RNA sequence: UAAAAGCUCGUAGUUGGAUCAUUAAGAGGGACGGCCGGGGGCAUUCGUAUUGCGCCGCUAGAGGUGAAAUUCUUGGACCGGCGCAAGACGGACCAGAGCGAAAGCAUUUGCCAAGAAUGUUUUCAUUAAUCAAGAACGAACCGACCGGCGAUGCGGCGGCGUUAUUCCCAUGACCCGCCGGGCAGCUUC
């Protein structure tokens, strides 16, 4: 049930009853930590990190091998993002599809879209904004994002 | 292949995500 | 309908039947060792990659991406783990 | 005009290309060629269509073709090439791989 | 120019193209649409009329592949506060009656 | 069209008969789906085979083998017209041309009567034969109809034509006045 | 969204009774689920039921037996006591031989004529007869 | 009745269907690939004994 | 007389999984992968037909109708040939096929942004549903009533065999089984 599409999905990844290791990864809890600090530095989001340790080292699961989650580790040493991965991305396709918009005065849909985007914006910043993460003055401005971005 | 992928490092590796990436650009 | 017992599902019926919509949700992907010709050394790598694989020793192209389960290169020898 | 109406049947798919190539003499030329898709022996489905992208594909080894084969040469090795029209016969050699082709002419 | 009094003269002149086998038949039609009583069915053998209608059947079949080429209780319900998509709604009201 | 096809195949050896009396030929290609036909050394007609064109088009537009062969003889002409490109909406194209066949087919019958020549309407093609008079008058009617202006006038215009013509006097005089007017 | 995951297990249930099926699946479980289960599957109404335990939320496959012919939910879960628990029944229940009324009481998940025996009231939860 | 009757003509569609799709395969795939079982032990899970 | 226009977003209100912080919903959001579409915008381009104009050839008519009449013609009408310019339109291929929230959408090529479904052992963790008010756009029998059988469009998986084959460009065409979300039929409960 997407928001602004009537079709219903049922494409999603669908985890493994057992959450035990596998015994021939040959990875240490400590080891793989160092891996997730290593990528962050060379400017990858969490989301791209566990796709890499899936991909190619083998790693399925980070939180059934280090026992916390790619966000908390990166929280504990200080490689906090500065804002919300999902939020970001949002404010990052606002900011190219208003960029366009300029040049294409008569780009119907793009006006259309722009509605779709900045509402998704508004109900991911409220919904942030209770959690504290954000604090209580943020506002989402046309002018402002792409200085926040 | 190898070039398909070094023309998607770009969008893919970020330069301004990470709080940390502010601090040492604002030096 | 026919009769079928929603406890006991026949052995061709589970594997026949949606991952999400089975009594247990499992996927249908796996991990596999593959080893590149040029240097013999083993790489584990995912069956549904997402990424180009290169070898770690000679940064030999491994597989390439596709919509489904990833293509691997021609002379390499694969095998299913677990 | 009625070999061109006999060609066009209804449960197929129509490709046309056109260039502009200049002969090695100095003519100019604009060739345009038609394909229709086939039909395999043991097909039971009732159509032979091709996807948008199978059907740009074709047509770009279409262009090629003609181009290639009319600037290396000259005026009186072209009309010589378009008497049996072995043009079209090596147009449909080389779509083989994309999806099967008969009936193509210049 | 009445469209009305010209729609019965263009008919009336097409239904004898028909035969006149064909103009009284479907001038028995027309009769019958405007209220005159329909005459009684004939009664027959019925194994004679289960052929005939598999035969009818076969008929409407074949047409529907041509055209495709060319292309009253007994008893009410005894169940029936408000109860709705398995739900059943009590109104306050009405539980003071359940009280009482 | 595949439809046709069947048909063609039983009543080939009939229509090779007819057309051997002239002396063309005619072959039926199974795998290209179509119908030819060419001239020999025997034929001295020329003409002849505008009139093998005319037949094997009405065969494809599902005219019967006795209606279309009838054509082959000179008094008789042929004319099929395309309705399918005047109305771009599909459901306004179904409606106005059941609005030409008319209750139980007598409009079409109406206009077959008047005009003398048999009418076929078949997807989007109206095949029609016989007298050059009667054709023109078809093609005008038919046309009209997907123009959205009723048959039912046209239908109703013939009527006062034919009787006008039975009347000798005012012959050279308008018939303006005596044709209706909406 | 979903609203009561018991009132739509109750409502699986009465549509799979309608249509002579012989098993139905309802999800998610619960608690309260399985406890209404038990009480109905005490007067011989459903039959034995098997809970499947995936890591969200669970599963449960229920037999049938067809002799149910109705069962719901309360909405409004108003406070009954004892003594008043005779005018509900006769105005729920059609008749005064048969069919239940699920209370849920300090004492536990337990229907009308236990709770005479206890002796305790509470939160009304569905009824089955 | 027609409630029975219904259901074996659901039935007897439900059978036939899966013949020409168990056909399809034997036809075209190697006879050793698929194995073949009688209707009757088709049915015995196992024998524990 | 208790007598017989639409469509989407969206505020208030209404209302919202499991567990005793956890899980990661056949709840929702995002990212990633290869595709797909007459979806939208900007440029570019071709095709006949029609009309008008210029020249060449020929000579009394041409057009229209039921019959005529308005009109055009020896300063050459109509007809035949060659070339140029203008306004539309995009046939046949074209399907109950596809795309879009609806209204609607069809020559070639380049560019810009957007999107559905599918694939996923990636990521967040309740962020949701319905909606008066308000905002964007806008031609000219009955009921979420479990299912089944065939085809059909896209994506994916598996396969005995045919058919082409890959410097680049590209890894397909056919047949069989299976899983999804669609456009529709025929049946059932
Ligand atoms: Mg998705
Ligand atoms: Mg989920
Ligand atoms: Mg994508
Ligand atoms: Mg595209
Ligand atoms: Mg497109
Ligand atoms: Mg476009
Ligand atoms: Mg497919
Ligand atoms: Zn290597």
């Amino acid at each position: 049930g997407r928001m602004h599409a009537p079709g219903k999905g049922l494409s999603q990844s669908a985890l493994p009853y057992r959450r035990s290791v596998p015994t021939w990864l040959k990875l240490t809890s400590d080891d793989v930590k160092e891996q997730i600090y290593k990528l962050a530095k060379k400017g990858l989001t969490p989301s791209q990190i566990g796709v890499i340790l899936r991909d190619s080292h083998g790693v399925a699961q980070v939180r059934f091998v280090t026992g916390n989650k790619i966000l908390r580790i990166l929280k504990s040493k200080g490689l906090a993002p500065d804002l919300p991965e999902d939020l970001y991305h949002l404010i990052k396709k606002a900011v190219a599809v208003r960029k366009h918009l300029e040049r294409n005065r008569k780009d119907k849909d793009a006006k259309f879209r722009l509605i779709l985007i900045e509402s998704r914006i508004h109900r991911l910043a409220r919904y942030y904004k209770t959690k504290r993460v954000l604090p209580p003055n943020w506002k989402y401005e046309s002018s402002t994002a792409s200085a926040l971005v | 292949v190898l070039e398909r992928e070094r023309r998607k490092r770009s969008r893919k590796e970020l330069l301004n995500f990470y709080a940390w990436q502010h601090r040492e650009s604002k030096m | 309908p026919l009769a079928k017992d929603l406890l006991h599902p026949s052995p061709e019926e589970e594997k026949r039947k949606h991952k999400k919509k089975r009594l247990v949700q499992s996927p249908n992907s796996y991990f596999m060792d593959v080893k590149c010709p040029g240097c013999y050394k083993i790489t584990t790598v995912f069956s549904h990659a997402q990424t180009v694989v290169l070898c770690v020793g000679c940064s030999t192209v491994l597989c390439q991406p596709t919509g489904g389960k990833a293509r691997l290169t021609e002379g390499c020898s694969f095998r299913r783990k677990q | 005009r009625d070999k061109m109406c006999s060609m066009v049947k209804k449960w197929q798919t129509m490709i046309e290309a056109h260039v502009d190539v200049k002969t090695t003499d100095g003519y100019l030329l604009r060739l345009f060629c038609v394909g229709f898709t086939k039909k395999r022996n043991n097909q039971i489905r009732k159509t032979s269509y091709a996807q948008h992208q199978q059907v740009r594909q074709i047509r770009k080894k279409m262009m090629e073709i003609m181009t290639r084969e009319v600037q290396t040469n000259d005026l009186k090795e072209v009309v010589n090439k378009l008497i049996p029209d072995s043009i079209g016969k090596d147009i449909e050699k080389a779509c083989q791989s994309i999806y099967p082709l008969h009936d193509v002419f210049v | 120019f009445n469209l009305e009094k010209a729609r019965l003269e263009v008919h009336r002149f097409g239904i004898t193209g028909y035969g006149k086998g064909k103009e009284r038949i479907l001038e028995q039609e027309r009769a019958i649409m405007l209220g005159a009583k329909p005459p009684k069915k004939s009664y027959v053998n019925y194994k004679v009329l289960q052929e005939q209608i598999k035969e009818k059947k076969a008929a409407k079949e074949e047409e529907k592949r041509l055209a495709q080429e060319t292309d009253k209780k007994s008893a009410p319900s005894i169940l029936s506060g408000k109860f709705k998509n398995g739900t059943l709604i009590l109104s306050p009201v009405d539980i003071k009656k359940i009280n009482s | 069209p595949k439809y046709r096809e069947a048909y063609l195949k039983e009543c080939w050896p009939l229509v090779q008969k007819a057309l051997n009396e002239h002396h063309v030929n005619a072959t039926l290609d199974l795998i290209e789906g179509s119908m030819t036909v060419c001239t020999t050394k025997k034929t001295f007609d020329p003409y002849i085979i505008i009139r093998a064109r005319d037949l094997i088009k009405l065969l494809a537009r599902s005219v019967s083998f006795e209606q279309a062969v009838r054509i082959l003889q000179d008094d008789v002409a042929c004319d099929i017209i395309k309705i399918g490109s005047l109305v771009r909406n599909k459901e306004r194209f179904v409606k106005r041309r059941q609005r030409l066949i008319g209750p139980k087919g007598s409009t079409l019958k109406a206009l077959e009567l008047l005009t003398n020549c048999y009418i076929m309407v078949q997807g989007n093609t109206v095949s029609a034969i016989g007298p050059f008079s009667g054709l023109k008058e078809v093609r005008k009617v038919v046309l009209d109809t997907m123009k959205n202006i009723h048959p039912i006038y046209n239908i109703k215009s013939l009527m006062i034509k034919r009787e006008l013509a039975k009347d000798s006097e005012l012959r050279s005089q308008s018939w303006e006045r005596f044709l209706p007017q909406f | 969204v979903r609203m009561n995951v018991l009132a739509d297990a109750l409502k699986s249930i009465n549509n799979a009774e309608k249509r002579g099926k012989r098993q139905v699946l309802i999800r998610p479980c619960s608690k309260v689920i399985v406890r209404f289960l038990t009480v109905m599957m005490k007067h011989g109404y459903i039959g034995e039921f098997e809970i499947i335990d995936d890591h969200r939320a669970g599963k449960i496959v229920v037999n049938l037996t067809g002799r149910l012919n109705k069962c719901g939910v309360i909405s409004p879960r108003f406070d009954v006591q004892l003594k008043d628990l005779e005018k509900w029944q006769n105005n729920l229940l059609p008749s005064r031989q048969f069919g239940f009324i699920v209370l849920t009481t300090s004492a536990g998940i337990m229907d009308h004529e236990e709770a005479r025996r206890k002796h305790t009231g509470g939160k009304i939860l569905g009824f089955f007869f | 009745p027609k409630s029975i009757y219904s259901q074996i003509q659901e039935q007897r569609i439900m059978k036939e269907a899966r013949r020409r799709k168990e056909v399809n395969r034997i036809k075209h795939s190697k006879p050793g690939s698929v194995p073949l079982v009688s209707e009757k032990k088709k049915h015995v899970v196992a024998v524990v004994k």
